[PDB]
């Protein structure tokens, strides 16, 4: 017997700017949104599902400098929450 | 004391009674997680760092060493791919969700770090005249449950390092 | 003095499928999404935030029938949870 | 007893201790909420039903009165606009960015309901020769920081009833 299923489910993108907008980048210390997504994830990995995690590291670019971007969830599909449990 | 020689590293343990209380504040709206003595955990880096045309990405290698770490720490074997046109991504793509892992595996990360345009993520041999982009709608398309039956009801969560046009993405208020 | 904002912070769109696809309709009922999600509003505004209510409908999205929908969250820049708080 | 004689209707009311809870749960990462005694909260509803080309979207009466009221249930002054082409909707789109309620409010919601190819919703004229269409992208930028400073910092919630392309988004498989 042949069922149903969505052709597009539990996805989520995170990308590291708003569109039209760049994303920053240290020579030595690599990208400004990738070293922030460790630090949360390495921090917040075992008490938030990932799209909490993904607002946390938003939340932390709130205050702009002078380089400036805004990280953006896109294309979420998940029905439930994903919590990565780490050491599980 | 807490230790970082671990497989997990710099990531916070959840210890068991955290494990346990959010499998009771959130009811069947979590996830299932595979036995982990048994899990395939599958995660792909498709990273640019040296392009023909648009200025080189110095620190990509600092992003990539990161990355892998931290999906690894997390439970994930990462494949590293660098240095691909649009039509290589596409490729790699298509043979990520061609691997047998998937099957059992409880969910997937992908990770693009490169140039990028507001249409979507640069090639190695982008330029203005010729351009090499791929967009975020192809990647969606080659994970989805039509071309990647086995990660069907599974979290696949994408991650994108790229610009998406030319702007500072900033406006001035005063007090 | 003249401080930096963020061009784009604080959105979030809601959609009634995915891209691709059709969003279903009853000529007397009205729209299927448009119905999910004053019935999910109605039930969790007092206990969820924005976010978590709009993943509920999709949750109750997940077993498809013969007119099948999956709502997609789009473009998010939400920095903090948004609690309706109805009743104040 | 509840009853949805009160204003807020068929909508669960959050208590007291409710409000403290979360409020002490999760910290400073809630949206600020307005005084309710001095706060005017706007919402726009666009809604098509009637079409020169495309069918008639029967049914869309009973969404405009469960949006309408329902956003009023939750404290918005809703104003519901009908029957638009792409350039009425940005015209009326450039009046709710104007509108001085921004200012002494703490949120907003966007409805759009209407037909919808891929690329974005359809105004009342919209047809395969001549396309009227409003594109996502557009809404936002309308919204946002640059073109609304009223709402900077501000939760704007658009909720979009449309199709997006003529799929019945589903594959099969066989357990
Ligand atoms: C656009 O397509 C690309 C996107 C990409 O390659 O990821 N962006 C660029 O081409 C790009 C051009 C120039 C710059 C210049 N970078 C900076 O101005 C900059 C200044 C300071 C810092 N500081 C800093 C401090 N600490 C950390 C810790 C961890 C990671 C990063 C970091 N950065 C960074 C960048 N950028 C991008
Ligand atoms: C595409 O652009 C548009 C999007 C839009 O107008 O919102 N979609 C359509 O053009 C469209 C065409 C045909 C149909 C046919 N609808 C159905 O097949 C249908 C069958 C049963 C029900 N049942 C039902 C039961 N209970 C409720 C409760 C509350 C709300 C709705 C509801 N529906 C619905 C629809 N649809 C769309």
């Amino acid at each position: 017997a042949i069922k149903k299923a969505h052709i597009e489910k539990d996805f989520i993108a995170f990308c590291s700017s708003t569109p039209d907008n760049v994303s920053w980048r240290h020579p030595t210390m690599g990208s400004v949104f990738i070293g922030r997504l460790i630090e949360h994830m390495q921090e917040y990995a075992c008490s938030c599902d990932v799209e909490e995690i993904f607002r946390k590291v938003r939340f932390s670019f709130e205050q702009p400098d002078g380089r400036a971007q805004m990280p953006t969830t896109e294309r979420v599909t998940l029905t439930r929450c994903f919590y990565l449990f780490p050491g599980h | 004391m807490p230790t970082s020689s671990g497989s997990e590293g710099n990531v916070k343990l959840c210890s068991l009674e955290e494990a346990q209380r959010i499998w009771k504040q959130k009811s069947a709206e979590i996830y299932p997680i595979m036995d982990k003595s048994s899990r395939t955990r599958l995660a792909l880096i498709i990273c640019n760092e040296e392009f023909d045309s648009i200025p080189r990405r110095t620190g990509a290698e600092v992003d990539i060493t990161g990355m892998t770490m931290l999906l690894q720490n997390l439970g994930y074997s990462v494949d590293v791919k660098k240095n691909l046109t649009a039509s290589d991504m596409t490729t790699e793509l298509e043979a990520f969700a061609h691997r047998p892992e998937h099957k059992t595996s409880d969910s997937t990360f992908l990770v693009f770090m490169s140039h990028g345009i507001r249409e979507g993520i640069c090639g190695k041999k982008h330029s203005e005249q010729v351009p090499d982009i791929l967009q975020l709608n192809a990647i969606f398309n080659m994970l989805n449950t039509k071309n990647c039956p086995s990660l069907k009801d599974k979290p696949k969560v994408i991650i994108i390092q790229a610009c998406r046009g030319d702007s500072p993405g900033v406006v001035w208020f005063k007090d």
